[PDB]
């Protein structure tokens, strides 16, 4: 067949792109995370919960690497997170075979939120429903980005996402300042993760991967429960 | 049982309705009325109507007893083509 | 390596007359030293007052053939009358140009009747030229066959020659004895010979035996 | 409310065709007429305006020295059609060394009238009177927004067609003169039309066996005027 | 033919062609051609009933829009 | 009503209106008979005009020289089926140097026409046409229908008010295997005498009849040649 | 490929884009443009600037070729872009026929231009009109008009724009034979019409004329207020 | 509503009205039956003679797509013949590409999925065609399956489609086709359908038998006359 070649995305009289301001919503509805940078590198946390027993969490997986030195999480459904995964996965290999060198992370992101911004003017579909928090340090210095369904970006020094992030923020912004480390930001990170957890954490709860100078890496429950561990 | 459809005349029914409200109005009398009904192709009496009672206003703007044909004239390319906008029916033809 | 064309000899031969026209052929197919069959005629019928002659590649000129006739069906299914004979070479000389870059290997000779009722000779290149004539003669051994005509029919070279028209029964003889005497020395001429009569009746056909070296 | 472009009535013919028949009624009225003696045309102008200049606009135009056209309804559109029975006719010749008759000409177009779609926009809203002169000697047809066509012998076409067609099947026989034709035609013009008739309102072109196509100006057409 | 009984019916009638040629109508639709074909004989007078008195009545009962057009075939 | 827009939307009882409204205008169109006997296949048009001078519309159509159809419906669509018709028999003429079957060839009608009855925005074909064609069996006497299920017959009529003439030809059908060309062409003269106004039947510039023979290529035959056949006839009884 | 008919037909027969877009044509700035015998006068009214900063890249009078200018209203989107398909147009028929472009033909260009895309699919039609000057060869200076629907239409004077039809009432009333005697004469008649127009608080005109030989030559503000000031006095004296 | 006019959209409940609107156009079609004897498969098409005018042998309703393969149609003839040539195709492609004959459950996976495909989209409908398909084979037997409208199969002892579907079936299942060879199964065939339309509803109709087995060597073919005239016999033995 063919698609539909007209966009279903127009400016209402007030000004305001309706399944946009939808969409947000959409992501607001998803689950709650934060990221923070510190000093050295980015701790990614996420919080993930199986509806029921049956389930097996060492199936899929919520922190995801791009690279050697890139990850990414999210806070929005389940199926539109893994295609842009995907793209991002193809991206930097066409970044790689041009330039023989591992792409920056603020160049990765002016290539998501392109996709983003151009998928949600073309015609016949639907826009996206997550947000990113995509973290990597280069050159040194770490990185923390999140973008959104209509294509911008912005560079946080922490931030939250999915459930109650304006009560997070909020915390945050009584909690960091600039002079922490990696293993601290782990701390904060589970003590706002407890703020909108449920009763019991443990180390499948959640799922934590960070960047270092040594590069982006996922952490596994045995030191996560280490992490829990001590924890509040 | 009975199904009575009203569309618009075709020519000569509006040429009868031009002779129904034009009868008893002051006029030129070496006027014709098919020269009018050839401009108005889709039309309805109501319309005509308003043409005429307009073309009568035409002779009361200046100072003037009895109408002429540049009078009709003046009725209608603004009861016909300057409401045009309006025009209240080609979404009624089909009935939506 | 694989060569896509190959000479198949024929012989055709047309002349106008003032009322009819006559086109006649050889009726040989045969290629390198040996024959094929001893039964090939080029006499084709495509109205009642055009026959047109075909020669070289075998299958190019079958192939030609039944393109024209889907083409003069076409012609009466948009336009309700039969194609006269210069409307026959108008369009089939632009069919012979449109494989410009890769030609037919066809010698054509196109007989037929006119709207006055006259002889009239088209002939053809293989690329899409051609001319009125009064007579032409296609395929191998018409450089034997042309000159003879030029004494006999375009009364040359000849002093205090008369000009008497060309009757019918004169052509008969003209064409029964010239091919003979092409038949005496060409190996491409036939073993019968294929004439084909237009006049405003309609078509005649004979065939005339020959030698058959 | 809104309706595809290629839906049928529940009488069962179209829509939007069928509107294009209404909308061919607005335009000026024209008249041809298919004598042995030759095909005469004519037509008004519709003058607007003083400034205007009148001989920028018309409807005679020929597609042959033997075939003449006559428009109505929309004008625009109608170029295109006029450029590709030039097209039509020169492929005609070009390929077969004679003259597409008049017919074979109006089925081309009549063919091309009915091909729009959503695929590879709208029909067109003209009205056609062909004249030639072909070996059958005069031929006027007329065409359709339906892609229909017809031979007519006389053939008012306009916004008083009906009209003119009342008063020409009185007046028409089969043995007419062009002469008379011509002022026959002006005589049911001069009684259709508004405006004063004079050489610039109107316009002619006769076709005729012996010559080509012609068309008439301001010198040799107010004699038929004055001698109304 | 239930419908058809008080009326004065000459038997120029076909009730076989006419059930063919209507389709698509009820014991309302087929009731209503009845009885417009007995009105369109006192239109014309007639005191019987002929067979195009129900032919003109079939077009009554459809209720067509007339709307110009003899230009097919 | 919802269910009536579009090819593609069913009816609730499974209904498309818009087919149901292609069947309306070969209802519009004038009537035309086909019939065959034993050898012979004829068909007879009955021609309109819209004013005295304007000429009458001819509906038969010579395709091949064993092929001959008439029309019932929009000149633009029977021009563009016509056009595929002559050039679906010309190819495998060219093909295989031999006439082409007739129900092999009206197969391959309706498999083309079935095509846009299916997709969106695309109208069906609005035409009648009425077949006449030898396969190596004789005469035969195809029908079309915009819902591309056509129909193998011995004699149809199409058009408006045909059921008189079919009626017609029901009490009159076991003739029209023996009696020849003659008798058979006022036979189909007389089912088109039927379904006419009381007043005018067969003036001499309304109808054109087409006969395909066992012998005889496809003929059409128009007013000046249809006066011998046209002559001969009863008065109209009333 | 977005294939949709956007110009349908009305069930009373009209075109609804089309009488939408001719409202877009009858609210832009009005411009007026008359022919002399020898010199054409055409000028534009409603300038309408912020008179502080840039106004060379508003200029609504270009040229096609040096015997043709071009003057239009409506929408400045769509305009341009017709001039620049018209530039490659007219130099294409030099690259044919090796003479200057006639104004007939590129107003042929022009409408047959327009009515296609008014034909094709899924495309708004033009919002633009236009009053094409051009002096062709053998010295002949005409002028058309081009209709939203694409008519070209000649004239001996036409004004388009928001107030033209007043405009016009005032040209038939006005428009004799002997002010296209002199050339300024007519620029007087310019000024007048403009003058006659709305407002225009005197610094609301850009005109340009030719010679039929030379280019587009537009005066500065000062035979504005040269022949403002003689127009008031005739008028002040004819009062 | 709203909600039942595309082919893309489902219903409140969960559902495409659509497809169940092109199934009901089937029990509209007349009756379509066919039942696998012991050692072949006997289709079973009964005809109803809409006007006299009307030539014997037309627009049959009983098709033949391979030598071996055949279908019985019941819904839209233009539908189900156009089923018809993409199946007569697909054999072709699977002894044009796999050099021999193809089985029936490849067969009917390629044309279920064939049906399958126009049940997605708003730009094409679904079809309002049933069929049945029924072959034999020496190194599998004889196999019947059926096609509904959604584009579902099974394999079947006997089936039954057209308008009186349950009151076709209802007696089918009173024969014994485990045993009975293909010879009294045309007779026994032959009674269900004489049972069944009434001549209240049906003027008349028409015997129209199919036929395949290794008595018919494998092939596909109709039923012989005499055959037939002996289930003609053994039509008015109903009557008791």
């Amino acid at each position: 067949e063919r698609g539909y070649s007209f966009s279903l995305t127009t400016f209402s009289p007030s000004g305001k792109l309706v399944q946009i301001e939808y969409a947000l919503a959409a992501v607001a509805g998803g689950a709650p995370s934060v990221g923070i940078k510190a000093a050295n590198g980015v701790v990614l946390a996420t919080e993930k919960k199986q509806k029921s027993i049956l389930y097996d969490e060492r199936s899929v997986h919520k922190v995801e690497p791009i690279t050697k030195h890139i990850g990414l999480v999210y806070s929005g459904m389940g199926p539109d997170y893994r295609v842009l995964v995907h793209r991002a996965r193809k991206l930097a290999q066409q970044y790689y075979l041009v330039y023989q060198e591992p792409i920056p992370t603020a160049q990765l992101v002016q290539r998501v939120a392109s996709v983003m911004q151009e998928y949600t003017q073309s015609g016949g579909v639907r826009p996206f429903g997550v947000s990113l928090l995509i973290c990597g340090w280069n050159e040194g210095r770490p990185y923390l980005f999140q973008s959104d369904p209509s294509g911008a970006y912005f560079a946080w020094k922490a931030t939250a996402m999915g459930k109650n992030y304006v009560n997070g923020k909020t915390f945050l912004e009584k909690r960091y300042n600039e002079d922490l480390e990696l293993e601290d930001a782990i701390h904060t990170a589970i003590l706002t993760l407890k703020e909108s957890f449920e009763g019991q954490m443990t180390e499948d709860n959640i799922e934590v991967g960070i960047c270092n100078e040594a590069g982006f890496r996922r952490l596994t429950p045995t030191e996560v429960k280490d992490y829990l561990a001590a924890i509040a | 049982d009975r199904k009575i459809e009203f569309s618009l005349p075709d020519l000569e029914g509006r040429t009868h309705i031009f002779k129904i409200h034009a009868r008893s109005m002051s006029v030129e009398r070496d006027i014709r009325f098919e020269l009018l009904a050839r401009l108005c192709p889709n039309s309805t009496g109501a319309e005509i109507r308003s043409v005429c009672t307009e073309a009568g206003m035409f002779a009361i703007r200046a100072r003037r007893k009895i109408a002429t044909e540049k009078d009709f004239l003046e009725a209608v390319n603004k009861v016909i083509k300057s409401y045009a906008k309006f025009s209240a029916t080609p979404r009624y033809m089909t009935y939506n | 390596r694989f060569s896509p064309y190959v000479f198949n000899g024929g012989t055709i031969l047309a002349i106008a007359g003032e009322d009819f026209a006559i086109v006649a052929s050889d009726t040989r197919l045969s290629e390198g030293f040996s024959i094929h069959t001893r039964d090939s005629p080029k006499c084709y019928k495509l109205t009642d007052k055009t026959v047109i002659g075909c020669s070289g590649f075998h299958g190019d000129c079958l192939t030609l053939t039944k393109i024209i006739e889907a083409r003069l069906k076409m012609y009466k299914h948009s336009n309700n009358k039969a194609m006269t004979t210069g409307a026959i070479a108008a369009m089939l000389s632009t069919i012979l140009y449109s494989r410009r870059f890769f030609p037919y290997y066809v010698y054509n000779i196109i007989g037929g009747l006119d709207e006055e009722g006259k002889g009239a000779v088209y002939s053809f290149d293989p690329v899409g030229s051609y001319q009125r004539d009064s007579f032409k003669a296609g395929g191998s051994a018409s450089a034997m066959l042309q000159p003879l005509l030029d004494n006999q029919v375009g009364f040359k070279n000849m002093q205090n020659v008369e000009h008497v028209p060309l009757s019918l029964d004169r052509a008969m003889r003209l064409v029964k004895d010239v091919f003979i005497s092409a038949a005496e020395r060409d190996v491409y001429t036939g073993d019968a010979l294929r004439i084909c009569i237009v006049t405003k009746e309609g078509i005649r056909e004979e065939t005339v035996s020959l030698r058959k070296d | 409310y809104d309706r595809g472009v290629n839906t049928f009535s529940p009488e069962g013919r179209l829509f939007q065709v069928e509107y294009a028949i209404e909308a061919i009624k607005l335009g000026s009225t024209a008249i041809g007429i298919q004598t042995s003696e030759g095909v005469c045309l004519a037509v008004e102008k519709r003058i607007t305006s003083p400034l205007m200049e009148p001989s920028s606009i018309e409807k005679i135009v020929e597609i042959d020295a033997h075939i003449g056209c006559a428009m109505s309804g929309l004008i625009a559109d109608a170029k295109t059609l006029i450029d590709k029975a030039r097209v039509e006719t020169q492929n005609h010749w070009f390929t077969y060394n004679e003259t597409m008759t008049v017919e074979s000409v109006t089925q081309a177009v009549s063919n091309l009238a009915l091909q729009f779609g959503e695929e590879d926009s709208r029909p067109f809203g003209v009205a056609l009177l062909f004249g030639g002169v072909d070996e059958k000697g005069p031929q006027l047809f007329h065409m359709d927004p339906s892609g229909t066509f017809v031979q007519c012998d006389a053939r008012a076409i306009g916004s008083a067609s009906e009209g003119a067609q009342s008063s020409l099947q009185e007046v028409y026989h089969k043995s007419m003169t062009l002469k008379e034709a011509i002022k026959s035609s002006l005589i049911i013009l001069k009684q259709v039309m508004e405006e004063k008739l004079n050489a610039t309102n109107i316009e002619l072109a006769t076709v005729q066996p012996g010559q080509n196509f012609h068309m008439f100006t301001k010198e040799e057409l107010e004699e038929v005027i004055k001698d109304i | 033919q239930i419908h058809s009984r008080k009326m004065n019916v000459s038997p120029d009638v076909n009730y076989e062609e006419l059930a063919r040629c209507t389709d698509d109508f009820n014991g309302a639709q087929c009731k209503a051609v009845c009885v417009e074909a007995g009105m369109i004989a006192l239109r014309r007078g007639a005191t019987e009933l002929t067979h195009e008195d129900y032919m003109e009545g079939i077009l009554e009962v459809q209720a067509k829009k007339k709307a110009n057009l003899q230009y097919y075939a | 009503n919802q269910y009536d827009n579009d090819v593609t939307v069913w009816s609730p009882q499974g209904r498309i209106h818009q087919i149901e409204y292609a069947m309306e205008a070969v209802k519009q169109g004038s009537a035309t008979v086909g019939l065959k006997s034993k050898t012979h296949a004829v068909l007879v048009a009955l021609k309109r005009a819209q004013s005295e001078l304007a000429a009458h519309q001819k509906k038969i159509l010579h395709v091949d020289n064993h092929i001959g159809i008439s029309i019932a419906g929009l000149t633009a669509d029977a021009r563009l089926l016509c056009n595929f018709m002559r050039q679906e028999c010309l190819d495998s003429r060219f093909v295989f140097d031999r006439p082409l079957p007739v129900s092999r060839l009206v197969s391959l009608i309706g498999s083309k026409t079935q095509i846009p009855t299916q997709r969106y925005g695309r109208r069906p074909y609005g035409v009648g046409l009425l077949i006449a064609g030898y396969d190596d069996m004789g005469p035969h006497i195809f029908q079309t229908c915009p819902s591309a299920n056509y129909f193998d017959c011995r004699a149809m009529s199409i058009g408006a008010r045909s059921q008189s003439a079919r009626t017609y030809l029901e009490r009159h059908m076991s003739e029209f295997m023996e009696c020849n060309l003659n008798e058979l062409v006022k036979h189909g003269l007389r089912a088109l005498r039927e379904t006419l106004p009381a007043e005018q039947d067969l003036t001499t510039k309304n109808v054109s009849i087409g006969i395909v023979g066992k012998d005889l290529e496809f003929t059409i035959y128009d007013d000046d040649d249809v006066s011998p056949f046209l002559e001969g006839l009863e008065e109209r009884p009333q | 490929s977005y294939d949709r008919a956007i110009t349908v037909f009305s069930p009373d027969g009209h075109l609804f884009q089309v009488e939408y877009a001719q409202e877009a044509v009858k609210k832009g700035s009005t411009a007026v443009g008359v022919r002399g015998r020898d010199i054409v006068v055409l000028g534009v009214e409603k300038k309408s600037v912020a008179k502080l900063q840039d106004e060379r890249t508003v200029r609504k009078i270009c040229a096609l070729d040096d015997n043709v200018c071009m003057a239009f209203a409506g929408l400045t989107a769509d305009a341009r872009i017709v001039i620049n398909r018209a530039r490659v147009e007219c130099q294409s028929h030099r690259l044919t026929v090796e003479d200057p472009v006639t104004v007939e033909y590129i107003t042929r260009y022009i409408a047959s231009l327009k009515q296609r895309y008014t034909q094709s699919n899924g495309r708004r039609p033009f919002g633009i009109s236009a009053l094409i000057v051009g002096f062709d060869f053998d010295g002949t200076p005409r002028l058309y008009q081009t209709d939203p629907s694409g008519t070209y239409h000649a004239w001996k004077a036409n004004a388009i724009g928001r107030g033209a039809k007043s405009v016009r009432e005032f040209l038939e009333k006005n428009y004799t034979d002997e002010a296209i005697e002199t050339d300024d004469l007519t620029i007087k008649l310019v000024i007048k019409a403009l003058l006659e127009v709305v407002q225009s608080g005197g610094k609301n005109i850009e005109l340009a004329v030719m010679r039929r030989d030379q280019s587009l030559k537009i005066l500065n503000p000062e035979e504005i207020e040269k022949y403002v000031a003689e127009i008031e006095k005739e008028k002040e004296e004819n009062e | 509503t709203g909600y039942d006019l595309s082919a893309s959209t489902f219903s409140p409940d969960g559902r495409v009205f659509q497809v169940e609107y092109a199934m009901k156009a089937v029990e509209n079609s007349s009756t379509a039956i066919g039942i696998r004897c012991k050692d072949g498969v006997v289709f079973g098409v009964e005809k109803l003679v809409l006007s006299k005018l009307y030539e014997e042998g037309s627009n049959k309703r009983l098709f033949n797509v391979d030598r071996h393969v055949g279908m019985a149609v019941a819904g839209l003839l233009a539908d189900a013949r156009s089923l018809a040539d993409i199946a007569r195709e697909e054999a072709s492609n699977f002894r044009s590409n796999f050099g021999y004959n193809i089985p029936l459950k490849h067969l009917a996976d390629r044309v279920a999925m064939y049906v399958h495909a126009y049940t997605l989209y708003s730009a094409v409908r679904p079809f309002g065609c049933s069929f049945m398909l029924g072959s034999y084979s020496v190194n599998d037997g004889a196999q019947l399956y059926m096609i509904d409208p959604s584009g579902v199969s099974y394999g079947y002892w006997g089936c039954a489609i057209g308008k009186a579907r349950q009151a076709a079936k209802t007696e089918i299942e009173k024969l014994q086709m485990k045993e009975m060879t293909c010879r009294d199964i045309v007779k026994e065939v032959a009674k269900i359908i004489y049972i069944v339309h009434d001549e209240v509803k049906d003027k008349a109709f028409e015997l129209e038998l199919s036929w395949v087995g290794e008595l018919t060597n494998g092939r596909h073919e109709i039923v012989p006359k005499d055959i037939r005239e002996e289930a003609e016999k053994y039509a008015k033995e109903s009557l008791k």
